[PDB]
């Protein structure tokens, strides 16, 4: 072969650029991206918490790296939104010394570059918000475009302005966390990584951003057990997501959350599900039970009426290719990752015997 | 044995003994197989086929030898003989022996 | 009466010279340096000689033609270790002495044998001693005008052919002995004379003429013991009815067990079903290959594997074509063709494809089902699943393995050799049945770990708590056909094979032909299936094909 | 182009029956699987009914299993609800809603706030 | 509600689109037939080329 | 041992009663050394054993016939003397 | 009470509709009867880009014609050149699941976004080799479905809460918004005339605005499904559309109606992408059918099909030079017609 100089330094940057992909290829295959759902009322949240409890510590140096340039942006964002807001007001605010507005000028240049936060921008930024008359700018600016808790690292900047600093991670999340529509709630069990993103402040229909979640190891689908008559619209959410022409390949885990708060209801007695569901009459708890020491039988054939009729929906369509997998759990379970672990596992097995037609 | 045709078997010998190069003769007191052992032919001849005429025949030996008595050099100093160790009535093997009627050859020095 | 001439200074003898004696009865000329050359007519009509001992003159270089003639009671003529460069002419004595025995021996210089070079030497039946001379070929009609009674050609180790023709012009032999001549065959005619032929050693002689040529035989003595089994085939003491009883003729040796005799496959039922199983094979694992490596898709470890498995399974179609095939070229006819076949580079071929077509196949069934245990047991630790370059490593791996273990016969320590199907069905030593023991040992436990492994992911993959039982169960109905098929393949061969790697013998090696067609294909005919065709993946790929074929 | 009117609505006294019905134009009505939904007082939009392309395959909320019944005509590109033994918080805008796409099982969307192939509705008051 | 107003702006913008002018769909026609006969002569897809004037070759 | 000399004796097979057919068998001399080098230097191929030795030939005889209409030679003098089937 | 505005928007509705049946005076259709139909088109896949890592989503080509923008939700940010297909940038995404993106008509900048509602800026010329977000604008309600630029400071972006708005960049703060829609918008097209830029909603219709304008100059509703793709006719004067009811159609602006409609009773998959060949004379559309199916814009001939992908095709892009059509599947591999 052969090559000008030109062609073979793209060719290293081609063979540079494939072997960082290549190394990316390894943590995108080693991550079971995990799409979660479920009415706003199932505590979805709640679940996430249980999770965020197996992720207590910053994930890696380069995931630390990631941040920093977000916590960077955010800091350049915030200060810039300012430094404009406080050109555009009608007031000439100018600064009480004339070194600010020089200083406003090497930091919008010193923002430009491709490269980490040099000490020179921190020593500005700070020494424009001593100015309270820049707080009384964001106070006037409060409904303007702004990072709402840039007073957050405005003020921990005096930390942050050095080399080798950490955050803990509730300030890197809280700094993320906007109209945000997604969140990748990661966790980890075994060593085994979950992306598990939860899908949320994005709007009332569905059928277009899941066409992006096609290929999710599993969705969970979170329901309440408890909001029956609401419960009806959650047994349609989920027959939708089941035959839905770009979700019949993908396992879904249903999660009964606040059961704890069904038995209740159903220990007052007010047994509504005889009303939303005359087929409660008829139905009876399966021998398939398995329930907890002390529960009233008719808690047993509530959770497991409930349960069934998913299960129904489950059965009647498609089931031949991707199975469900309920579970019964309440927002203090623990045992709720390694319910999704051994499931996960289940469901990328199920589909390998798929493929060596051992089924 | 036998006063009569004393049946095959191997006998005492002095036999002459000599290397290519040899000047000089040399002899040692041994044993070869002979005697006397069945033999016959078939009157009906064609039809069948011929009749093995067995021979005595050595059926085993060892070695002995002597260093040579001065013949040449460069051939090996030693000559090597064999010692008839036991007999057989059996056939000459054309591979190996020369068998016919008596020579009467003189197995002395001549 | 005799002349033992020997010892003297004798150089020619002239011709006619002995004439003026006619008491003489024997005559040697023996033990002679001296002597050159014999004269024409020196034996000329000595009437009342019956015997002749030419013997042991090395200097004897020439004998002219007719030295001896016209002499009708010359009976023995003995000729041997002489200088004789060019066979003499004995034709001109005209004997008719009842039985004459000519005895031509260690004449290591004689070239050949001359067209009619035994005409009307004796019009008496004849007797031809010839042992260990440089005979290089026996010309056309060099048995001529004679009822030759006796042939002796042994040793004549250079020997190589005959003429075809050679006894065309005598009538006989009724005894042949060609033994340690390195004759290439027996001449194409005369031999339904031979009452008994002998042929030990003589291995050049890798080939008889057919039986039915051997109508007269009464007794063969044959250094291959196979060849036996041409007369097996059937239409001191003395037998009254000469030619009269040739319903048994004898034979020597007789064939070990390792070649009990038979057309290669022992019954028309497996000749036939090993041509089916041929084409099953064949076509089978050809069309695996074929789609599998084509197809547009990337390589998969399954897929990759599954490309060696019908490789391996392949070669044992190959084989069994083979085998098929040497049946064919020598159906009815194998004792002619065996020892050729059996003991060429051919048959060693045969045997390195069982050796290595088994290896491979039985090898990859144990990387392919450990790689499916792997990867359903690791499943979710998603980045523990076998990646192609470790596969390629392994499978590597095997077929070095395979190719050794199906060297190490061709390294002598198991000769193809040893049986008509090209088996290693030879444990002459220790390290040989250590070796047979082990290539068998390690096909049982491979399939003890292909049991096992399919045990641990039953156990693993059903639902302990959610049972499907349906497809829970679909799981073991179906996955026992890949144990079930294996069995079938590998269980039956090794309890026999074992048991003869043991030296206990259990079964008829023309009964082993049917171990061999009815189970040894059975996992490379039923592997394409099971790992391939039937599978979604490859019949995708397959109707993909079909459209690029057009064939819609 | 697209466009669809429920008729037939009203008060109704309670444990009385009633037949609404939806006429849609402007689509090929019979390629198309077909729901009504509902918007009583405080709740949100309910599911109803569904009808399946064949008019076969349907289902009802459990509320609402033999008290109503669905059709559909596939020529007439018109779908029907028969209602009987009305309940007093049946009280609703009934909607006509289609389902997003055709040849579907799917039915995304027809309960969402704002959806875009769902009618003006028709009121029905189960009142005395 | 707020569906007065939406109702009102939908009113605007239909009355917008009731007031815009429209043309004959022949005489839009007959600019694309132009279009398409003004460029075939160049349209790499519909009209090939040799691997000299096409990097793709 | 025993070693019976060459004669005439009744053939088993073929003596017709009444009409003997005679054949030469018995035990007869051999005398085998090692081949001398006085012989070797004479001999192209070089042996290392060489028999002396004797085969009862019948010196005399006449043909006759026997049930079965073949000829035999009936043997009339024996004579230990050149033997022709010793080689092998 | 709305039922007199209702009533009105009806009359307005219909007045605008029978106004649309008057000017109807012929088909497409009837009038290219005139034309010679294209020869059936035969394309071969001259490239595969093949080292992409998952499913590609998205792809818009440079100006330059030359590169390509590729996104997946993987979270690269891939740009190819098409001559050598050297990965000459990939740029990783401050979260994995982008759903669009596109390529500054300059080709210095790259932009992309997702579920999560963040679009963002990426600026090539980087002084230093490593590339990174210039600017973040954010401040949408729902996924941003699609973006394209006007110019290096202005960028207009689709999103499923409803509103298209455009950005000048340097500001960051939602300069125009355009919210007539309802439901989603999918995709957006951007004519030479860059002022003019058509959406397509996730209801039946296509609106078309103008930039300084502010609000849809027309609203096109032939469609009966949710429109999944749009693109001018290359002289901006018409545009096709794609939608979840396997229809392709074309619009005309002057004729703020349905020139031709595109169709097999073959064809039930909805249609993913579309646009046009350099002459407009090719409309290329893909699927979920994998095949891509060539249409004759003229004549409604089924010209051809470039059948080889092996998953859904998610985007399709045809250069400005219209010498070949980049298509995404969801496989990894962008193939590049030609
Ligand atoms: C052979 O001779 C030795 C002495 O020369 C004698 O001892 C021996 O007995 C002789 N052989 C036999 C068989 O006696
Ligand atoms: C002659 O040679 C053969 C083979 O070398 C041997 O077996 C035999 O013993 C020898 N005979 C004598 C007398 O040495
Ligand atoms: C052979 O020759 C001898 C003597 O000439 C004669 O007696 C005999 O009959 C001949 N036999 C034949 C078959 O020619
Ligand atoms: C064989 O001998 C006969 C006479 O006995 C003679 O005619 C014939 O030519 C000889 N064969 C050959 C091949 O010369
Ligand atoms: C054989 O020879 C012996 C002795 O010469 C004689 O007694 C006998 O009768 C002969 N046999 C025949 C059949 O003539």
């Amino acid at each position: 072969c052969t090559l000008s100089a030109e062609d073979k330094a793209a060719v290293e940057r081609s063979k540079m650029i494939e072997k960082q992909l290549q190394k990316d290829k390894q943590v995108y295959r080693a991550t079971h991206r995990l799409l979660l759902l479920g009415a706003d009322n199932s505590g979805k949240s709640t679940i996430v918490k249980q999770m965020r409890i197996y992720h207590v510590n910053g994930y890696s140096e380069e995931e630390c790296k990631q941040y920093k340039a977000v916590v960077y942006s955010n800091t350049i964002q915030s200060i810039i939104a300012i430094i404009r807001a406080m050109g555009r007001l009608k007031i000439d605010f100018g600064d009480s010394a004339r070194a600010d507005d020089a200083r406003q000028l090497f930091v919008l240049a010193g923002a430009a570059e491709e490269g980490f936060m040099t000490a020179e921008l921190a020593g500005v930024i700070k020494r424009l918000w001593k100015d309270s008359g820049v707080q009384a700018c964001f106070n006037r600016s409060r409904e303007y475009q702004l990072n709402d808790s840039a007073a957050y690292y405005l003020n921990d900047l005096d930390r942050i302005a050095q080399p080798n600093y950490i955050p803990t991670q509730q300030d890197v999340l809280r700094t993320r966390v906007k109209t945000s529509g997604i969140f990748e709630t990661k966790f980890q069990v075994d060593k085994v990584n979950f992306h598990m993103f939860d899908v949320g402040a994005q709007r009332d229909e569905r059928r277009k951003w899941i066409q992006c979640f096609n290929d999710v190891t599993a969705i969970i689908f979170v329901v309440d057990s408890s909001d029956y008559n609401r419960l009806q619209e959650a047994l349609n959410d989920f027959k939708s997501i089941w035959n839905n022409r770009w979700l019949r390949t993908i396992s879904v885990i249903l999660f009964l959350n606040k059961q704890d708060l069904l038995a209740e209801k159903v220990l007052a007695g007010k047994s509504k599900i005889e009303d939303y569901f005359p087929e409660f009459a008829r139905y009876t708890t399966p021998e398939d039970a398995t329930p907890e020491p002390g529960e009233d039988p008719r808690v047993t054939r509530a959770k497991y009426f409930i349960r069934d009729e998913f299960l129904r929906i489950s059965t009647a369509s498609g089931d031949g290719r991707h199975y469900c997998y309920p579970h019964f759990t309440c927002s203090v379970d623990t045992e709720n990752a390694r319910r999704i672990f051994n499931d996960c596992r289940d469901i990328i097995q199920r589909m390998h015997l798929r493929q060596y037609e051992l089924l | 044995k036998e006063p009569l045709r004393p049946r095959c078997r191997p006998i005492n010998a002095t036999l002459a003994v000599e290397k290519e190069g040899c000047p000089v003769c040399i002899t040692v007191n041994t044993t070869i197989c002979a005697g006397y052992c069945p033999t016959m032919t078939r009157v009906l001849q064609g039809v069948l086929p011929a009749l093995p005429q067995v021979v005595c025949n050595y059926r085993d030996v060892r070695f002995e030898s002597i260093r040579l008595p001065g013949c040449p050099r460069g051939v090996n100093p030693v000559v090597s003989y064999a010692v008839a160790l036991s007999c057989q009535c059996a056939l000459c093997r054309r591979s190996t022996t020369d068998c016919g009627g008596p020579k009467d050859h003189p197995l002395t020095c001549d | 009466t005799r002349l033992s001439l020997a010892y003297l200074p004798v150089k020619v003898i002239p011709s006619q010279a002995f004439r003026g004696l006619n008491e003489v009865i024997k005559i040697e000329i023996s033990q002679i340096d001296s002597l050159e050359r014999i004269e024409a007519n020196a034996f000329d009509n000595l009437l009342n000689l019956s015997e002749i001992l030419i013997q042991n003159t090395k200097n004897l270089r020439y004998i002219e033609p007719g030295a001896f003639i016209n002499l009708p009671r010359l009976k023995y003529l003995s000729i041997c270790n002489t200088g004789i460069r060019k066979f003499p002419d004995v034709t001109k004595v005209f004997s008719s002495e009842s039985n004459f025995i000519l005895e031509i021996c260690d004449n290591l210089h004689i070239t050949t044998i001359p067209g009619n070079a035994f005409q009307g030497m004796n019009n008496e039946s004849v007797t031809l001693k010839l042992y260990g001379n440089g005979f290089e070929e026996v010309q056309s009609h060099a048995f001529n005008g004679t009822t030759l009674t006796s042939l002796e050609l042994k040793e004549n180790v250079h020997l190589e052919k005959m003429h075809n023709g050679a006894f065309r012009g005598a009538t006989g032999p009724k005894t042949l002995d060609i033994s340690s001549t390195k004759l290439q065959a027996l001449p194409s005619y005369g031999l339904e004379s031979i009452q008994r032929l002998i042929a030990t050693s003589s291995y050049s002689l890798k080939k008889l003429p057919s039986r039915e040529t051997f109508v007269n035989l009464l007794e063969a003595t044959l250094t291959y013991p196979i060849h036996c089994c041409a007369f097996r085939n059937l239409p001191g003491w003395d037998y009254e009815y000469g030619f009269c009883l040739p319903k048994t003729p004898r034979c020597a040796p007789e064939p070990d067990a390792f070649n009990p005799c038979e057309d290669i496959m022992g019954y028309d039922f497996l000749r036939v079903l090993i041509w089916l199983i041929n084409i099953l094979a064949i076509m089978g694992n050809m069309t695996v290959l074929f789609v599998l490596l084509t197809s547009r898709y990337k390589l998969t470890v399954p897929r990759f594997l599954m490309c060696n498995l019908s490789f391996a399974d392949f070669c044992m179609g190959l084989y069994l074509l083979l085998i098929a095939s040497v049946d064919s070229q020598t159906k009815g006819q194998y004792y002619n063709h065996a020892i050729d076949w059996q003991t060429g580079s051919g048959c060693s071929t045969a045997g390195f494809f069982t050796v290595f077509a088994s290896e491979l196949s039985v090898y990859t069934l144990t990387v392919i089902t450990l790689e499916r245990w792997h990867t359903i047991t690791y499943a979710i630790h998603l980045d523990q699943k076998l990646r192609l370059r470790h596969a390629i490593l392994i499978m590597l791996g095997g077929w070095l393995f395979s190719s050794l273990i199906a060297m190490l016969p061709l390294v002598g320590v198991s000769n193809y050799m040893k049986v008509s199907i090209c088996f290693p069905m030879d444990v002459e030593t220790t390290l040989s049945q250590v070796y047979i023991l082990t290539i068998l040992i390690l096909n049982v436990v491979a399939f003890f770990i292909i049991c096992a492994c399919y045990i641990k992911i039953y156990f693993a993959v059903r639902n302990p708590e959610l049972m499907a039982t349906n497809k829970d169960t679909k799981i073991a109905k179906k996955m026992a056909i890949l144990i079930f098929t294996d069995f079938t393949c590998m269980a039956p061969i090794s309890f026999f094979a074992i048991s003869a790697a043991f030296k206990v013998p259990l079964i008829t090696v023309t009964n082993s032909k049917v171990l061999l067609v009815l189970f040894y294909p059975i996992n490379s005919c039923a592997n394409p299936f099971l790992y391939a065709i039937f599978t979604k993946t490859f019949q995708r790929d397959f109707f993909l094909l079909l459209s690029k074929f057009g064939c819609c | 182009q697209v466009q669809l009117q429920e008729s037939g609505g009203g008060l109704v006294q309670p444990g009385g029956s009633l037949r609404l019905s939806c006429a849609a134009s402007g689509f090929t009505f019979s390629n198309y699987k077909m729901n009504w939904v509902r918007q009583a007082p405080g709740k949100g939009l309910e599911w109803v009914s569904d009808i399946s392309q064949s008019g076969a395959s349907i289902s009802y909320t459990g509320s609402v299993k033999g008290r109503f019944t669905i059709s559909r005509d596939n020529a007439k590109n018109t779908l029907y609800l028969q209602m009987n033994s009305l309940k007093p918080e049946d009280t609703a805008v009934y909607y006509c809603a289609r389902c997003p796409a055709p040849f579907t099982r799917d039915c995304f969307d027809v309960t969402s706030t704002t959806y875009a192939y769902r009618g003006q509705g028709t009121q029905v008051t189960v009142s005395s | 509600t707020a569906s007065i107003a939406q109702a009102r702006k939908l009113v605007e913008q239909l009355k917008m689109e009731a007031n815009i002018d429209r043309i004959k769909v022949s005489k839009a026609a007959a600019d694309l037939m132009a279009y398409c006969e003004a460029h075939a002569k160049e349209d790499p897809l519909l009209t090939p080329v040799p691997a000299s004037e096409n990097p793709f070759r | 041992q025993d070693c019976p000399e060459c004669t005439l004796q009744e053939n088993p097979f073929f003596s017709q009663p009444g009409a003997p057919i005679l054949q030469c068998m018995g035990c007869c001399f051999s005398r085998a050394y090692p081949t001398p080098l006085r012989s070797k230097k004479t001999m192209l191929v070089q042996k290392n054993v060489t028999s002396e030795s004797t085969c009862c030939v019948a010196k005399s005889y006449n043909r006759v016939t026997v049930m079965g209409g073949f000829k035999v030679e009936n043997h009339t003098a024996c004579h230990c003397s050149t033997c022709y089937y010793h080689k092998s | 009470e709305l039922d007199q505005l209702r009533q009105e928007a009806e009359q307005l509705k219909n007045q605008i509709r029978d106004a649309r049946k008057a000017c109807a005076d012929a088909t497409l259709s009837q009038i290219t009867n005139n034309i010679d139909p294209v020869g059936r088109i035969q394309m071969r896949t001259r490239r595969t880009l093949r080292g992409h890592l998952a499913k590609i989503y998205a792809m818009h080509w440079g100006t330059d014609s030359r590169l390509l923008v590729s996104a997946s939700q993987d979270g690269k940010l891939i740009i190819w050149d098409s001559y050598t297909t050297n990965k000459v940038h990939a740029i990783p995404l401050r979260s994995s699941w982008v759903m669009t993106c596109a390529y500054a008509p300059s080709g210095n900048y790259v932009a992309c976004g997702g579920l999560d509602n963040i679009c963002s800026i990426y600026n090539l010329k980087t002084r230093e080799g490593n590339v990174r977000v210039s600017r973040e604008l954010a401040g949408h309600t729902g996924y941003l479905s699609c973006c394209r630029f006007l110019d290096d400071n202005q960028i207009v972006t689709s999103s499923g809460d409803t509103t298209c708005a455009l950005w000048d960049i340097e500001t960051g703060q939602q300069t125009t918004t355009f919210t007539g829609h309802t439901g989603d918008v999918m995709s957006l097209s951007l004519a030479p005339d860059t002022r003019l830029f058509v959406s397509g909603a996730c209801d039946a219709s296509a609106k078309l605005w103008d930039v300084r304008e502010g609000m849809c100059r027309q609203t096109f509703t032939g469609h009966e499904s949710d429109i999944n793709a749009i693109c001018f006719f290359p002289n901006g004067n018409a545009f096709a559309t794609g939608s979840d009811d396997a229809t392709c159609r074309l619009f005309d602006l002057r004729a703020d109606q349905e020139l031709m409609t595109y169709s097999h009773d073959n064809i039930i998959c909805g249609i993913t992408s579309v646009s046009f060949s350099k002459s407009g004379r090719l409309l290329l559309a893909g699927y979920d059918d994998f095949n891509c199916n060539v249409w004759d814009a003229l004549k409604a001939d089924r010209a051809g099909v470039l059948a080889g992908h092996d998953n859904r095709v998610s985007c399709l892009g045809v250069t400005d030079d219209g010498m070949a059509v980049a298509t995404g599947s969801w496989d990894s591999f962008l193939k590049i017609w030609n």
